[PDB]
């Protein structure tokens, strides 16, 4: 017999929400990284 | 990995790996492991 | 003393009547090596004397030590010899010790060596006194780490002979025990006493699962004076399979005295589905 | 025997108790006993 509780359901829901938000943040970070090319960073370093 | 992760699936994967490790340990053979150790010692000696 | 090195030699000879004492010590110094020898013999009588001989040699990266001494007292004798070779990370210790008085003699063998950073040890002790032998052997290759143990203890006598053999290994994870014992007991004081021994023990263990079984049979018949025929026949065997998912055990106890017997049947059960035990106490008794 | 662990998920597992029964038998010409004592759970419904 399986015992499930509303606390388990809320836990899973909040876990899913937090994972989604963190995935969004990670995608933002990846896009920001790709936004500024490494060669442009080297160019700025060379100018400095 | 963040997208892959899920609490129920995470615990399921951990239990799977633990069962695999238990099966490996219970079937552990000291002669085979000793030969593997000799192989690794020979590898380290050959490397250095 | 010279640029080559020190040299020291001394001899002290003293003797009168049965006593002669010849003592010499040769101490030589040469480069990065030492040579020494002390050969001392103390004769008090032909069969009553003492001998000592110590010889040490030091050379770069090697040690050699020899120790030989001899003692005699006519009817009694004792001899001992110990070899010691040592060099970086390699040890080799071997020798003999032997004490004897007429027929009754004891033989001992000792040899300890260390190679590949693993220590090996073998010892053999045998005693033969008044026509009775004792053979207990500690076998070779007790490594010291991830080690193993083997043994062979044997006692032999007319009234009793005893044989014991054991083997076990202490490898990192898995455990095993192979114990087998046999003993025949024959004794006549106030009638014959046939002491029979059948004892077997075996144990195996491994991660998250343990099991074992004891197998013993005990039977003894006493033909005591006054026409008393007494037979004590105890028979117990044990076993149990242990692991987190399933757990159970069994214990068969059979005991009887002459015409009176009791037998109990036990089985212990502990598993996901159920837990339960079953008992059958059956008795046979005499007298009103 | 090999190790057995039932899988693990976010839910709790419970093997429901069904019955308890005592079986006793005594055989002797002096006296005979046969006593049975049994008690179990009411598994008809969860609400009851």
């Amino acid at each position: 017999h399986s015992i499930n509780l509303p606390f388990f359901e809320t836990l899973q829901e909040y876990f899913e929400r937090n994972r989604q938000t963190i995935i969004v943040v990670l995608e933002n970070v990846q896009r920001n990284l790709k936004h500024i090319n490494i060669d442009q960073f080297v160019r700025k370093y060379r100018a400095a | 990995k963040l997208n892959e992760l899920s609490f129920k699936t995470f615990i399921e994967d951990v239990n799977k790996f633990l069962d695999m490790l238990i099966k490996k340990l219970k079937s552990f053979d000291y002669h085979q492991f000793v030969d593997e150790t000799n192989d690794k010692i020979r590898e380290v000696t050959q490397r250095l | 003393v010279s640029q080559e090195g020190l040299k020291l030699s001394n001899d002290m000879m003293g003797s009168y009547a049965e006593m002669k004492f010849d003592h010499t010590n040769s101490l030589n110094i040469a480069g990065l090596s030492l040579d020494f020898s002390s050969k001392l013999d103390n004769i008090y009588s032909s069969d009553k004397f003492y001998k000592q001989t110590v010889n040490l040699q030091l050379q770069p990266y090697s040690l050699v030590t020899t120790l030989n001494s001899d003692l005699k007292y006519n009817a009694l004798d004792l001899t001992n010899n110990g070899k010691l070779r040592l060099e970086p990370l390699k040890l080799h210790v071997a020798g003999n010790l032997k004490g004897a008085y007429q027929n009754n003699e004891i033989k001992h063998i000792y040899a300890i060596s260390s190679a590949a950073l693993s220590a090996s040890y073998k010892a053999d002790t045998v005693a033969k006194v008044q026509g009775v032998e004792f053979s207990h052997r500690l076998n070779t290759d007790i490594a010291g780490l991830a080690s193993a143990i083997d043994m062979s203890t044997n006692y032999n006598s007319d009234s009793l002979h005893f044989s014991n053999v054991f083997r076990s290994v202490m490898a990192p994870f898995t455990m095993t025990i192979d114990a087998h014992t046999n003993g025949n007991g024959k004794l006549a004081l106030w009638g014959e006493h046939t002491g029979q021994l059948y004892s077997k023990f075996l144990l195996k263990a491994e991660p998250l699962a343990f099991t074992f079984s004891h197998d013993y049979k005990g039977s003894t018949s006493h033909h005591l004076v006054s026409r008393k025929s007494i037979s004590a026949a105890l028979e117990h065997k044990v076993s149990a399979l242990l692991t987190p998912a399933e757990q159970t055990g069994t214990w068969k106890l059979k005991t009887q005295f002459n015409n009176n017997e009791y037998s109990q049947d036990l089985d212990a059960y502990n598993t996901k589905d159920k837990i339960g035990v079953e008992l059958t106490g059956r008795t046979l008794a005499d007298l009103t | 025997p090999e190790f057995q662990l039932p899988h693990i998920s976010h839910t709790i597992e419970v093997p429901t108790f069904g019955k308890l029964y005592s079986i006793l038998k005594i055989q002797s010409p002096l006296f005979t006993l046969d006593a049975n004592a049994d008690i179990g759970n009411g598994t008809t419904s969860a609400n009851e």
